[PDB]
């Protein structure tokens, strides 16, 4: 028929024609998720040494050590996003780990014994397959 | 009448809430910082001409270069690091846009504005010990004096460990034994205002414009309002 | 002359037919200006904002250094274009506030009239995104994370409820739409500026030509309440011009004097002082609340504790302003003819005026059972027009 | 349902008014659907350019890696949306100068008429602009290269005529308008872009309008020449829907066809390759010449051997299009009614597709004889229309 | 009948001025090269897979980073100068937007895109000896097989004595005593229309989606006809 | 009176607001004028060198020779703008001096002796008044 093949037709032009404007103005996809994986390899790692890493975004500690807030018992891997706290800057490694900006210390786990920043190092969410961190 | 309190109150209701909204929100305890006062007239006026024929504004320009350039890079007047001196190119600062520094409304062939990405890339990725040392790369002050303001400024200047308790920025000018020490911290902030603010000729002409535009725009309100109000006889 | 284009367009027989015999009501109060006030900010904002984008550079190490050096010291009265724009923005949103409100008030959503409602809520939303995603281009440090603070609530939606946590990974706006996911780059920044220059103003244009032709076809509502006496009583209408197309003729000149003052002379909070410092990522500023015509619904967010139910709220109180008028329904029209419905507009608008002034205070608990008192009273007068229409319906 | 929104917005009244009893002519001939055309591929431009305003970023070392990198290889469909803008140029150039060349041949400039000719001759003009600003855009090596060579003509006015050499730093084009003076900066591709973009798509959208409404005004005008047989004849009108809006609907749907047969398949002529490469100001390509569009007056300029001159009769061949309706006075209307204008104006067509052809080859000097040629018979036919004026008024 | 001359007259010229004026204008003589056929078939497929599992492509890339590399910084790719090697970042090449390569359809995570002005002034602007002894720096051969083409690519280079008279760019593969030299410039030329060309993959699909939208216009376009056709008999 | 008063009135504020306009956008006006002076100081040059330097634009040369195309006899000063023809390099000082790009040479007065170019430096307008040139 045709005065329903006209509607039809129309229907799908601008189904098309809308994905492929959402594709390229509403679409970050495949280069947002960046990253959502973050290959971390924990078996290089050496006890009590950090990595600098992104998840979400920057910045992302990787903590490894043998023995001993504290939402996260032993473990011995875990991972922190790193900027501190009260003026946003980056603490630097080494038990505990400061940053040279106004001088405030921080845990090996992510509180602050020492504190010009009010709170602590925020526990990114994070999963363990393996050797993998996310 | 009950009209007259309609009014009264959907508009004195509709004032109050763009008053306290607009400027001077009671409820808001921002703090604030007051010039010394010992001085008050260096920063109020940094065209004020002094000894030698150098205004203010020049003579904290160069105290800003000499002390204040080794970490701080004040662009909008082409003040870069001094590591190296100058950082910027060393070789060709010209052929980077890189343009001369053209503020209102006089122009600067001496001085150069170079990019945020070119520059500290080709100055600062390279990290000297600057944000290895203090861990926190001096921001810059090109737009420091609108952000903060002068009491501000000259508050935090002399006295960094007073208005931020830890900071690895340094005194830099300590006072109770330095008598010079608050006019050197006024020139300073007298250049910082100097880069931001229109001098005294263009600000005038500001003035002068923004009054004429408000008095226009009354007065061509006033004579519609009495044109209808002439013709409307006419008709009735 | 005149005449040989006349002859050629018809010009005077449109002027006699569109003014001249146009037939305006005569008891048109002054709040009915306002329609005029926002279409003249629009074209404000538009003049103004062709000439910022001109030196505007949407990238994010040249952002911030073309509005506030470029426009502001390099180029000649580019202090007063970006003053104007900035002052317009929220001239743009006071006027469009005014304007609906006391829309509501005479009930203009009405039979007939509840089309013109719905574009004109239309209008409302694009236009908080118009304002929303022009505040992101100047860089600046609160813009930047009163931008992120803004597109992480629908987040909160990702947040799991008291039942059925699925919607993690749902309407994910947060990675989908603006941030661009994760990371706010220099192609999110191209996508914005893109966006709030080009493709909202332009939805905006059509959306008032189309508001604009809804009122005429619709006829404007009088505030008494009695729509019309037509066909008959004359010495009630004096038709539009000059009567009302010269009496708008001034009040638009007044606010314009009103508006060049805010440019010229107090615009420290416009350009707020502490928008000049660069953005940076990593250093999140003390109170950054979003901006003044967000804060209505900032308020009634964050009050509810749950993060979820602030965000089903924050929905809910502006999608009771689309289904407004199906929400009230009754013969009777303006609030000078409804003694109880005037009541508890009293009470919508004062408890909005309050919500927005909380907004701009720092949370503590009290601020929050203010919140929440308020927010209360804002949707006591959703929940009541019913109940008052079912009232009114048996007289 | 609709008549729910017919209630309030009456779109079927304005339907069965203004395409069930417009009452279009009959015997419209095919070139009458250039008018539509033109708008379906303004709507292409506006909706591609939407777009390509998102990624494409107006800094000197910043653009042409947003169209060439970024467009076309990052952003998924990119490269479709920057394909169809540069065929939606060309094609929209095309079917504009098919659109004016007959309605000349139609002489729908004559009474009552006179208007939609001057403001279609501004559509041109600001369409040239569009075209010629976007062009810089890409950045390419000869977009820039094209660019200086067309802002340097003029310079050329500026260069001291045989009497009164004063011209020099009189209409300095070069310094004040574009090319930003002496050299072509950021600010200046800056201005480019924000011109292009926004100002000039504004005042086409506002031109369009008018000349859109112009034409209804006036009516549109038939192939025969009497103009008319209304409030009489019948079996002559065969009203606008559907006779004519889905004969329309079907050319639209086959130029379209044509159109994206040119984004996909072959597309090596709208993005040239040989502007594949970033410009750089110190190395000139071999042949510069401007595109196609403006090559039909860069003919006539470079084969007068003054160059003052030649920017003499650039221009009087621009301004004898907007004086055309005022310089051929007669009361014969179609050139079917005409036999002796039918001549000058396949003379005029011949002479001005010529042009446009000898304008891409290099400048030997056999091809400035033969550009003087065919520049002399397009200046006949604009120095014949009085003429032959005179000789149709006395029949 | 006189119509159908006006016709074929007033469309045939039309069509003819468009057609040489949109393709193939037989009066501009541009000169064309031409691949040399010895191979003709390395570069019809950049894609196409070799020994050891690794694509020409893939092949003409490496050969590219090492023996062209030295002074040409193909972008896009990755591939900047190796003086220094590699002449980006040094130390941190991601935190300069400095985004990782996201060509058709796939990124690589292992090169990155720095922009044009943030490279050339960290890496050239302390001018090597490129500038100083070629005088000429090496352009850029991110976008220039769009821009040449892979004859004039290949003609080029092997002999760019042929095509220009003088050049200081070497041959740096010279034929007649060398048997894999026509293969290595095939690669070379194979990989840099690998840039800027979609895989086989997606440029089956910008095939697949060409005909199906010509193909839904032309079929629209038809049944709005016949739809108007059936319905003027209705109404006569 | 009032109803010539408003156009009067009217404008005026059009005339400030189109004033207003053209110097925001159509003026680059004292920041595009760079440079017309140029200022060569002739007295620091030393017999057969040249300076880099610019006018109108990159960019410019600014030779000096005592003793012996040629659009101008001795003057002993004049100015060219420096850059190759055929592809458009800078050629580098030294009598003769060639851009190294391919070997195109160019005497000291602008014409080519063996030319890769085919045609010579090309002369800008310029000014000589006192020890200054334009
Ligand atoms: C140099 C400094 C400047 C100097 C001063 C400038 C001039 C100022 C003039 C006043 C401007 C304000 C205008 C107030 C409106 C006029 C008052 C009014 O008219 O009252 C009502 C107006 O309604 C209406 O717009 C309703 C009123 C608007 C509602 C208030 C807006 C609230 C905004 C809240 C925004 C956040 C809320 C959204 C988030 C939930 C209607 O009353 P009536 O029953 O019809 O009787 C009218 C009388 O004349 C009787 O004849
Ligand atoms: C996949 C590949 C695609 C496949 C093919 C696509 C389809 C193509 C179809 C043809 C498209 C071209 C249309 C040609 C116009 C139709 C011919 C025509 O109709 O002829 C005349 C048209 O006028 C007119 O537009 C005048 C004609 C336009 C003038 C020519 C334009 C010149 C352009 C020059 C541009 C540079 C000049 C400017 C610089 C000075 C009018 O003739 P009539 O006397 O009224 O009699 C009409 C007959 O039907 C008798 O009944
Ligand atoms: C610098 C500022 C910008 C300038 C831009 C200029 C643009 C346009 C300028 C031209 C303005 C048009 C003025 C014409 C006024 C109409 C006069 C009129 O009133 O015309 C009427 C009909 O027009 C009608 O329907 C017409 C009504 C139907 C269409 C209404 C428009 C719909 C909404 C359009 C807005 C944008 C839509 C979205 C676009 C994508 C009357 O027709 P009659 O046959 O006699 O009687 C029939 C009865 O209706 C009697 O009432
Ligand atoms: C041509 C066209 C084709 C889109 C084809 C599409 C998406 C195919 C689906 C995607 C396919 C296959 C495969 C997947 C796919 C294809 C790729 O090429 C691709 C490329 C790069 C990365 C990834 C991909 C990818 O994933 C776009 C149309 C042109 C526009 C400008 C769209 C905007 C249109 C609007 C806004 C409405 C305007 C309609 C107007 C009123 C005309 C009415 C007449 C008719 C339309 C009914
Ligand atoms: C406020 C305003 C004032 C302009 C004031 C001017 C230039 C004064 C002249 C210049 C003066 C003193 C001194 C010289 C001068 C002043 C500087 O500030 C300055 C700053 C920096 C460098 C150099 C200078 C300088 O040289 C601009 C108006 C706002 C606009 C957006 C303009 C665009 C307007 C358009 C397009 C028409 C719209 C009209 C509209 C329909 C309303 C109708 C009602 C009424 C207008 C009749
Ligand atoms: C020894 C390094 C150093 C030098 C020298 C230095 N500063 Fe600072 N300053 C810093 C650092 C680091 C910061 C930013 C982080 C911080 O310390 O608070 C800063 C911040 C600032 C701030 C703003 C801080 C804010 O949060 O608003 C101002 C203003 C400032 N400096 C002014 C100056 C002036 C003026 C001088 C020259 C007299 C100067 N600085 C010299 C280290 C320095
Ligand atoms: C010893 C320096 C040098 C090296 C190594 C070099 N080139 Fe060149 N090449 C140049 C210079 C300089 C230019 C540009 C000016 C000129 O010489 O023509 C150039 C230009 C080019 C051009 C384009 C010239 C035009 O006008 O279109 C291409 C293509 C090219 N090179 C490819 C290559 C390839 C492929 C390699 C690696 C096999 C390479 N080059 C290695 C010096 C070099
Ligand atoms: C129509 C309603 C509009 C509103 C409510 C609005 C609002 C805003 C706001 C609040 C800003 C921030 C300015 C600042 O904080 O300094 C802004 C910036 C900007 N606007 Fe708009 N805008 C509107 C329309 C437009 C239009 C039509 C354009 C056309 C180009 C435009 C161009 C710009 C540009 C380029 C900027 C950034 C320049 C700057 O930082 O000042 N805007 N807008
Ligand atoms: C750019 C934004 C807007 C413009 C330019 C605009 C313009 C106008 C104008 C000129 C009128 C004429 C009647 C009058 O002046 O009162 C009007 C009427 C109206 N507008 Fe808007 N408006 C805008 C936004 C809105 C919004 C956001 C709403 C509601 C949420 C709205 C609702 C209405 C209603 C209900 C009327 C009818 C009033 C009546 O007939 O009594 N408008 N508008
Ligand atoms: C209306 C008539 C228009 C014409 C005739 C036109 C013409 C052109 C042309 C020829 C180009 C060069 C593209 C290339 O060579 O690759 C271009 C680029 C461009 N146009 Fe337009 N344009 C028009 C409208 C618009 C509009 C309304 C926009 C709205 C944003 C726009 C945005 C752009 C942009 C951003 C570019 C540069 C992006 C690129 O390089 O592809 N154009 N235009
Ligand atoms: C974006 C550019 C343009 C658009 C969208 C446009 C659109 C239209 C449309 C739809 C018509 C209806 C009658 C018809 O289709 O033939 C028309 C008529 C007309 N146009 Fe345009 N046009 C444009 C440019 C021009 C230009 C550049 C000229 C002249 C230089 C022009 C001159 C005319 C004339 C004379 C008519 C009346 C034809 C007649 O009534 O016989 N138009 N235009
Ligand atoms: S930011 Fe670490 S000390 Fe203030
Ligand atoms: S550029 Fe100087 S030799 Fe070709």
């Amino acid at each position: 028929f045709i005065s329903i093949g006209i509607g039809a037709l129309g229907a799908v032009g601008g189904l098309g024609a809308l994905y492929a404007l959402v594709r390229v103005m509403l679409e970050p996809s495949e280069i947002a998720a960046l990253g959502a994986k973050t290959e971390i390899d924990v078996s290089k790692i050496q006890p009590m040494q950090v990595r600098v890493t992104s998840w979400k975004g920057k910045t992302l500690f990787a903590i490894r050590l043998p023995k001993d807030y504290e939402i996260l018992k032993g473990h011995d891997v875990f991972a922190l996003v790193g900027v501190c706290t009260h003026l946003g800057c980056i603490p630097l490694w080494k038990p505990v780990f400061h940053c040279p900006c106004h001088g405030g210390l921080y845990t090996p786990y992510g509180d602050v014994i020492g504190g010009p920043p009010p709170r602590p190092l925020f526990i990114p969410p994070q999963k363990l397959e393996g050797n993998k961190l996310i | 009448t009950w009209g007259l309190i309609k009014t009264i109150f959907f508009a004195g209701s509709t004032l109050v809430f763009f008053f306290l909204l607009w400027f001077y929100n009671p409820f808001k305890h921002v703090e604030h910082y007051e010039v010394d006062e010992e001085v008050k007239a260096i920063i109020d006026n940094p065209w004020k001409k002094t000894e030698s024929g150098k205004t203010i504004a020049e003579e904290g320009r160069e105290l800003f270069i000499a002390s204040c350039s080794s970490c701080h890079s004040l662009r909008y007047d082409g003040i870069y690091i001094m590591s190296v001196a100058a950082n910027p190119k060393w070789k060709n600062i010209e052929k980077t846009s890189g343009r001369p520094v053209y503020r209102f409304g006089t122009l600067y062939k001496d001085r150069f504005f170079v990019p945020k990405d070119v520059y500290e890339a080709f100055a600062h990725d390279d990290i000297q010990g600057l944000k290895a040392s203090l861990g926190q790369v001096p921001p810059d002050l090109s737009s420091m004096y609108l952000a903060r303001g002068e009491g501000y400024l000259y508050q935090f200047i002399l006295n960094p460990q007073k208005v931020l308790p830890g900071t690895t920025m340094p005194q830099l000018f300590n006072p109770q034994f330095d008598p010079q020490a608050k006019e050197k911290v006024a020139k300073i902030v007298a250049y910082m205002k100097s880069v931001n603010t229109p001098p005294p000729k263009e600000s005038a002409k500001r003035t002068v414009m923004g009054v004429i535009v408000i008095a226009y725009f009354i007065v061509m309100g006033l004579l519609l309002w009495k044109y209808r109000e002439n013709l409307l006889k006419r008709l009735g | 002359i005149v005449d040989w284009i006349d002859e050629r367009a018809h010009v005077r027989e449109i002027y006699r037919t569109q003014m001249v015999e146009y037939k305006v009501a005569k008891n048109l109060t002054f709040p009915y200006v306002f329609g005029i006030l926002a279409l003249v900010t629009f074209a404000i904002q538009i003049i103004s904002g062709m000439v910022l984008i001109l030196y505007y550079k949407p990238s994010i190490a040249d952002a911030f250094d073309s509005a506030t050096y470029s426009i502001m010291g390099e180029i000649p009265f580019g202090w007063l274009f970006r003053h104007i724009h900035a002052t317009g923005a929220n001239f743009f949103m006071a006027i469009v506030y005014l304007h609906m409100f006391t829309g509501i008030y005479y009930n203009a959503y009405k039979r007939p009239r509840e089309l013109v409602w719905i574009v004109g809520w239309l209008i409302y939303f694009v236009l908080i995104l118009t304002a929303l995603s022009g505040y992101l281009l100047p860089w600046g440090q609160l813009s930047y994370w009163g931008f992120i603070v803004t597109t992480e609530i629908p987040g909160s939606l990702a947040d799991a409820p008291i039942l059925k946590p699925i919607f993690k990974a749902i309407a994910e706006t947060i990675v989908l739409w603006m941030k661009g996911g994760y990371v706010v780059t220099d192609v999110t920044l191209g996508r914005v500026f893109g966006s709030h220059v080009l493709i909202y103003p332009l939805i905006l244009l059509a959306l008032v030509g189309i508001h604009l032709y809804l009122v005429r076809a619709a006829g404007i509502s009088n505030p008494e309440g009695i729509e019309y006496d037509k066909k008959k009583n004359p010495d009630k209408f004096v038709p539009f011009h000059p009567y009302m197309t010269l009496k708008e003729g001034a009040y638009v000149m007044w606010y314009l004097a009103v508006f060049f003052f805010f440019v010229f002379f107090h615009i420290s909070h416009f350009l707020p002082p502490e928008n000049f410092e660069p953005a940076n990522p990593l250093k999140t500023p003390a109170h950054i609340a979003p901006e003044w015509y967000l804060l209505g619904y900032y308020e009634v967010f964050r009050s509810i504790p749950s993060k979820f139910w602030g965000f089903v709220a924050f929905n809910a109180l502006l999608l009771l302003l689309l289904l407004l008028p199906f929400l009230d329904f009754s013969p009777l029209k303006s609030a000078r003819r409804r003694p109880l419905f005037f009541v508890m507009f009293v009470i919508f608008m004062i408890s909005s005026m309050a919500l927005t002034i909380l907004g701009t205070m720092p949370p503590t608990p009290q601020n929050a059972k203010l919140g929440l008192i308020f927010a209360a009273l804002v949707f006591a007068f959703f929940i009541s027009l019913p109940i008052i229409s079912f009232i009114e319906y048996g007289w």
